[PDB]
């Protein structure tokens, strides 16, 4: 009823324009043999309809997991994919739903010894989408206790303000450790959504259905 | 004053245009300013791990020292590795002081 | 409220040609836009006094469960070295080159529009 | 002592024309879900026609296609009626989609009642006021009585065929039953031919039929050679069905 | 009359002023595309308001 | 250290209820706004031509 006002060219519309284009422009249609014209435009719309919303979800994943690993990098706060469950449910909830796709395109039934490895090659992005997120989330902030637990025991032990390059050069390297925080906290959203677009994007080919008849010449 | 727009006059003094690269002189030991907010950073750093170490500083370390000793303490509860020990240590050191 | 055109049309119609042209910045002002003026603050709304208060909450709720947590001031140590990436960022990041690129990402943005192109559309 | 209670009371408290008396203060909703309960029950729709008569003029555009899709479930025609609703669809007929105007369209097409004003604000609606593609969105079924509404009132509109023509295609002629599909593409090549307008699209209808001819009688296969035949001359070239490969 | 009508017109799109009355039969052609670029650009230009 | 969650079936509803939400937000509230300023642009740019071509043959005044 009363929705607010929306500035036009905001800076967020702008951005999302641009992820949601870039996530779209990931699975782009297929042209087809046919000129595109009011012939062909329900097969186009049909062709639209039954392929997937993968530029929506892409930027769905994108959004949300970008902004749960920018959390780890706002002081008092964790990122929540740094949890195991939550950064592993988010890759097995996309390998899912290829798997979903893929056995609806078909007739939800399940598909020599060559494939029964590719299929323990195939069910094991669902393990590996998840914990490649989950462990670049964990390992940095990891090894920042760690290496700021040895950064600190030096002026514990020595003087506050005194003998200061032994802390100066171990200070410097956990700001560049941070900064390789936020590299990898941006780098890993791209690589889950872009991985994203290519296990669902694989299912996400169905049959242009085309003119059946024509009048030629 | 108001409380949402005197501090954001302030702030907005403080971060624009109130700036101690100069009103600090520091051109003459510096090259630029990206090496500045370079060294402004660890210094920020350091002078955070130096005020949290120094608000509290009787404490016996969460974090593996490499075998040494802060002040004269040497072998007190601030140098001790079994926690246990350095907690019955606390205890008897605190009704002292 | 009808269309400003027709009320251009009707203000233009019924007026004497003695009193046209001192009357014409009377018609354009009458059916300029609408432009609300700058009204009085009141700073600090519900939501606004919601979300820092909820932000304060969580930052303090957040920091007492950071000191007891057996690796503690290595935790109050980490948002050190966190603030001050967010400072570093609010230093050198060109804050005119980002708005001027993600404005560039929008193809709504990028370029100005194209359509009536003001020889189709003269009344003669 | 209960089941004379029970017995006297199932009657008394819960009939099926004391609900129609609540029933009355929001009449389009239940008027269209009481259809779709099967409830068609004319001497309460006798009563619904003029229950909802002194406000049909300023309902939505959703109560309206309530409405008039309900009293087609019902099989009722009240005329005093429906040239209120025809008020209300000619005087908002921007704000009406094609989703709506084609159930209204297909009533109007039972009960033969029609306007020149309603026939080109509809016509208007479809073509101007809404998407060049919900005539793909809508399924041959409904814009087969669209064209068929149209060619009984003789209402030339080719730019409301060229629209409507969109929404015929391989896509949404398969989404039928083979005797649905017969009945659509009879009516759709029959006031097709009627305006003497044979869009590119009308090839989809034509194919529709020729791969499939053990459905037709050899007057509805001569009816459409008729058409196959005109819109070969009128798209200038000869037809042709495509095999895969 | 007459300066009703281009009172109108100049109340609606003052950037009419700009093509003068002799010079306007000049920029026409058959095809929209086909219309003068000594105009176009300014006319497009002058339309976006005084900024 | 903090491997196995408390429960990893509330984490996992965690991650869905999340990316349920920023699905539901994107479809809803920001997809709408991002398509209507970019498809009056988007209408605009591509309609120019024609548009601009058939209003010249639509309006009498040359
Ligand atoms: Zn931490």
């Amino acid at each position: 009823s009363s929705v607010r006002d929306v500035k036009t060219g905001s800076l967020p519309t702008n951005f999302l324009t641009g992820v949601y284009r870039f996530w779209r422009s990931q699975n782009p249609a297929e042209k087809p043999h046919d000129p595109v014209n009011d012939r062909l435009l329900p097969a186009v719309v049909d062709a639209s309809d039954k392929r997937a919303s993968i530029g929506t979800w892409a930027t769905t994943f994108f959004c949300t997991i970008i902004s749960c690993n920018l959390l780890g990098l706002m002081p008092f706060n964790e990122a929540p994919t740094s949890g195991l469950g939550f950064a592993t449910g988010l890759g097995v909830s996309v390998w899912a739903t290829a798997t979903i796709l893929g056995l609806s395109k078909t007739g939800f039934k399940f598909p020599f010894i060559f494939v029964p490895l590719e299929t323990i090659s195939y069910t094991f992005r669902a393990v590996s989408l998840g914990v490649r997120l989950w462990v670049n989330m964990l390992a940095g902030h990891t090894l920042l206790h760690i290496l700021t637990g040895m950064a600190l025991a030096l002026p514990f032990s020595l003087g506050f303000f005194s003998m200061v390059p032994a802390t100066f050069g171990v200070c410097c390297l956990l700001s560049a450790l941070v900064g390789l925080e936020y590299l990898v906290a941006v780098l890993q959203s791209g690589v889950f959504s872009i991985l994203s677009t290519v296990y669902v994007g694989e299912f996400n080919h169905d049959k242009f259905i085309g003119p059946a008849a024509k009048i030629v010449k | 004053m108001a409380v949402t727009s005197f501090l954001g006059k302030a702030f907005e003094k403080y971060f624009y245009d109130f700036s101690a690269y100069e009103q600090f002189g520091l051109n003459r030991f510096l090259s630029s300013k990206g090496q500045y907010v370079a060294l402004r950073h660890v210094g920020f750093v350091m002078v955070g791990v130096n005020v949290l170490l120094a608000a509290n500083f009787p404490f016996n370390p969460p974090f593996p020292t490499i075998g040494m000793c802060p002040a004269g303490w040497e072998g007190t509860w601030v140098c001790q590795a079994d926690k246990a020990k350095a907690l019955e240590m606390y205890k008897e050191w605190k009704k002292s002081n | 409220e009808g269309n400003s055109v027709a009320g251009i049309i009707k203000s233009v119609n019924e007026t004497s040609g003695a009193n046209l042209l001192s009357s014409l910045k009377t018609i354009k002002a009458q059916a300029a836009p609408i432009y609300p003026a700058a009204a009085s603050s009141t700073g600090y709304s519900t939501q606004a006094k919601i979300a820092l208060f909820g932000a304060l909450s969580w930052i303090l709720y957040r920091a007492d469960g950071q000191s007891k947590a057996h690796e503690w001031i290595v935790d109050l140590n980490l948002n050190v070295l966190q603030a001050a990436w967010l400072i570093s960022f609010s230093s050198l990041i060109p804050f005119r080159a980002v708005y001027f690129a993600f404005r560039g990402m929008a193809p709504a943005t990028a370029s100005t529009l194209n359509g009536l192109k003001t020889f189709s559309s003269i009344s003669l | 002592p209960s089941q004379n209670l029970v017995s006297t009371f199932a009657n008394k408290v819960i009939v099926e024309e004391n609900l129609v008396n609540v029933a009355e203060i929001d009449v389009p909703f239940w008027s269209y879900w009481l259809s779709s309960a099967g409830f068609t029950s004319k001497d309460a729709f006798v009563k619904f026609a003029e229950a909802v008569k002194p406000k049909v003029a300023a309902l939505s555009t959703s109560d309206i296609t309530n409405l008039t899709v309900a009293f087609k479930r019902a099989n009722y025609y009240d005329k005093d009626l429906f040239t209120g609703i025809e008020a209300n669809v000619s005087a908002n007929f921007t704000k009406f989609e094609t989703e709506q105007l084609l159930q209204i369209v297909a009533t109007f097409d039972a009960f033969n009642h029609s306007s020149v004003a309603f026939l080109d604000d509809v016509a208007d609606s479809i073509t101007y006021c809404n998407h060049y593609l919900a005539p793909v969105r809508a399924g041959a079924d409904e814009l087969a009585t669209l064209l068929t509404y149209y060619a009984k009132n003789g209402h030339e509109r080719a730019d409301l065929l060229a629209t409507v023509a969109r929404g015929f295609s391989e896509v949404s002629l398969g989404k039928l039953s083979a005797a649905q599909r017969k009945d659509t593409v009879l009516s759709a090549l029959k006031a097709f031919q009627t305006f003497g307008f044979y869009p590119e699209s009308i090839e989809a209808v034509i194919g529709a039929a020729l791969v499939s001819p053990a459905e037709y009688s050899a007057e509805e296969l001569k009816e459409v050679e008729a058409v196959k035949v005109a819109a070969e001359n009128a798209l200038g070239g000869e037809f042709v069905l495509i095999q895969e490969g | 009359r007459l300066l009703k009508l281009w009172a109108k017109r100049l109340l609606v799109s003052p950037e009419l002023a700009i093509v003068p009355l002799n010079e306007f039969d000049a920029q026409l052609a058959s095809k929209f595309e086909g219309i003068s670029p000594k105009y176009q650009e300014l006319l497009s230009a002058v339309a976006q308001g005084n900024k | 250290m903090k491997l196995l969650p408390e429960s990893l079936q509330q984490e996992a509803a965690t991650a869905a209820v999340v990316a349920s939400w920023v699905l539901w937000h994107l479809d809803t509230q920001l997809l709408p706004t991002i398509m209507r300023e970019h498809k009056l642009h988007a209408c605009w740019a591509a309609a120019a031509k024609r548009y601009n071509e058939k209003l010249f043959k639509l309006n009498p005044s040359y």
